[PDB]
């Protein structure tokens, strides 16, 4: 049973488990992806590669990730753009920033992207986001347009606990965000 | 006080390679906010026999 | 709180979650550190750095590793040189080979080492191995002259299930080698 | 059924850095043998 696990509850200046890309850095004991600055992209990856499935069996892994995040916007009206947990090839580099969350380069289906991602998008991009224009949790796969979304009320400065799980057998991804208080 | 839940059947093997890297990503554009992860736990298990 | 775990049953041709050093590689489900070849040093460390002890609190980590290594020897009269499981600084690089198991330099306590290492020495080296010769398990700390030893009867060609735990509290390192037959 | 045990007291703090990299090692010299591993398990729990 190939396995991989880790728990982190105190990020530090020298926190070697992770890989920092873009403007990502670890400050105030928390993983800082971006700050209240324009046009930035901050990504952080777990150093060790994980075996998600096997060819000579066709077995797919079974996993779970749990994390607490905080989106703190100076102004609660103008918020952008989004946070994201992603699964990408072993040698991922930051992609297009801005509305493309740093993991994708276009709206079209890019088969070679090989990146699936559960996004928490706080900015309506008329070119590809749901017409209702609500902040939403979305499941992307090889493109910035979500294959499914759920409207979500961002609580400026509050910390939501997210729990994402994957069942290799039924292949159903599950995502849950919860704002305690 | 509020909770959201979403889930879609995503056949991971056909979009992602056997070996993969995971992590977080966040960006900003004309408008912005600060995104920080205060904690992170991850566990993956995979059986090895057809 | 800060956990790190991994289980590897079979090592594939490409083992992403590992960093190979020296002549170490893989061949048919198993990891191969050395072949039956004169003078060789092959190491394999796990890709992601481990948080062993926290200074801020002074707490040390409790940990347990387990594995099944095996020593293939043509003739059981002239076996060398050994095997090791080390705990070294992140930037650890192969050191002196041969009697030093590629982990240490000199038989003196060199502080620079910062690498503790349990070993299974299969060859008698005078100025640092027990006078009675005898192959043996042996704990090390910054030197090749073991901190303690336990004679061991090498069972050539036979795999050996070993477990090694550590109690961060009672600071007791329990090495444990058992032959499944 | 044949075991060997050895549990000594060693304070890792006083010796290894906070962040370490664990792994295996093997060598040869004038004498030799093939040293190979078959499975590996590990787990750290630091509070
Ligand atoms: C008060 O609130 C108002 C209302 O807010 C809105 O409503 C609320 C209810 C709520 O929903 C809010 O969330 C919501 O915002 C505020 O007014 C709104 O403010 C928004 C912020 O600016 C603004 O949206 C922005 O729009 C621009 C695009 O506008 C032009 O292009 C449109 C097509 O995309 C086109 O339809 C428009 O018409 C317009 O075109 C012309 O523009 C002229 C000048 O503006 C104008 O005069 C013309 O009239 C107009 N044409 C016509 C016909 O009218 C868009 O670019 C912004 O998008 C960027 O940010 C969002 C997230 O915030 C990302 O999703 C997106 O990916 C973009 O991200 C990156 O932005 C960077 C800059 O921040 C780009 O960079 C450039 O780099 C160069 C280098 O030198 C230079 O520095 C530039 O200055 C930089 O911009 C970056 O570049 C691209 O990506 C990189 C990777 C490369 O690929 C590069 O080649 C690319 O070009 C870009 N990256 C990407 C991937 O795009 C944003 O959407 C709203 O329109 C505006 N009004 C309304 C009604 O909504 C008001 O400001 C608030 N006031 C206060 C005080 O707070
Ligand atoms: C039948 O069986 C018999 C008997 O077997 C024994 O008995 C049975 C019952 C059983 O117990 C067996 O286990 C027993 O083996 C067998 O005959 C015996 O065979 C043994 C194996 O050859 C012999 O031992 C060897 O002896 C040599 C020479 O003498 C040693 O001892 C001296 C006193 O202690 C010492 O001062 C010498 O320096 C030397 O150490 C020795 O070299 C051998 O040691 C190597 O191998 C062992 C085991 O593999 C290993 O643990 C050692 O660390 C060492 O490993 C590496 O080996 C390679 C390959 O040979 C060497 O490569 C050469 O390196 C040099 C340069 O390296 C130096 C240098 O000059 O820089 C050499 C320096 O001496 C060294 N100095 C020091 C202080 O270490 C330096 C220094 O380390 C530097 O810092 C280096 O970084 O390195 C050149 O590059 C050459 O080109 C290159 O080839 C490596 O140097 C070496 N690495 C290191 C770090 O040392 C081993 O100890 C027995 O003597 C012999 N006779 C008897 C009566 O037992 C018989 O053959 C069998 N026959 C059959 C048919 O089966
Ligand atoms: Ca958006
Ligand atoms: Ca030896
Ligand atoms: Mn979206
Ligand atoms: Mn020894």
């Amino acid at each position: 049973t190939e396995t991989t696990s880790f728990s982190i509850t105190k990020f530090g200046p020298d926190q070697p488990n992770l890989i920092f890309q873009g403007d990502g850095y670890t400050t105030k004991e928390r993983l800082t992806l971006t700050k209240a600055v324009r046009n930035t992209v901050g990504r952080a990856l777990y150093s060790s590669p994980i075996h998600i499935w096997d060819s000579k069996t066709g077995n797919v892994a079974n996993f779970v990730t749990s994390f607490t995040f905080v989106i703190d916007a100076p102004n609660s009206y103008n918020v952008a753009d989004g946070f994201t947990f992603f699964i990408a090839p072993v040698d991922t580099k930051p992609q297009t920033g801005g509305g493309y969350l740093g993991v994708f380069n276009s709206k079209d289906y890019d088969k070679t992207s090989q990146t699936v991602a559960v996004e928490f998008d706080t900015f309506y991009n008329t070119a590809w986001d749901p017409s209702n224009g609500d902040r939403h949790i979305g499941i992307d796969v090889n493109s910035i347009k979500s294959i499914n979304t759920k409207s979500w009320k961002l609580q400026n400065g509050k910390e939501a606990n997210v729990v994402i799980a994957f069942n290799g057998a039924t292949n159903v991804l599950t995502v849950s965000l919860t704002y305690p208080n | 006080e509020t909770s959201y839940t979403l889930n879609e059947v995503v056949p991971l093997k056909e979009f992602v390679p056997e070996w993969v890297r995971i992590g977080f990503s966040a960006t900003t554009g004309a408008e912005f906010a600060a995104h920080e992860v205060l904690s992170w736990y991850f566990n993956s298990e995979l059986s090895v026999t057809s």
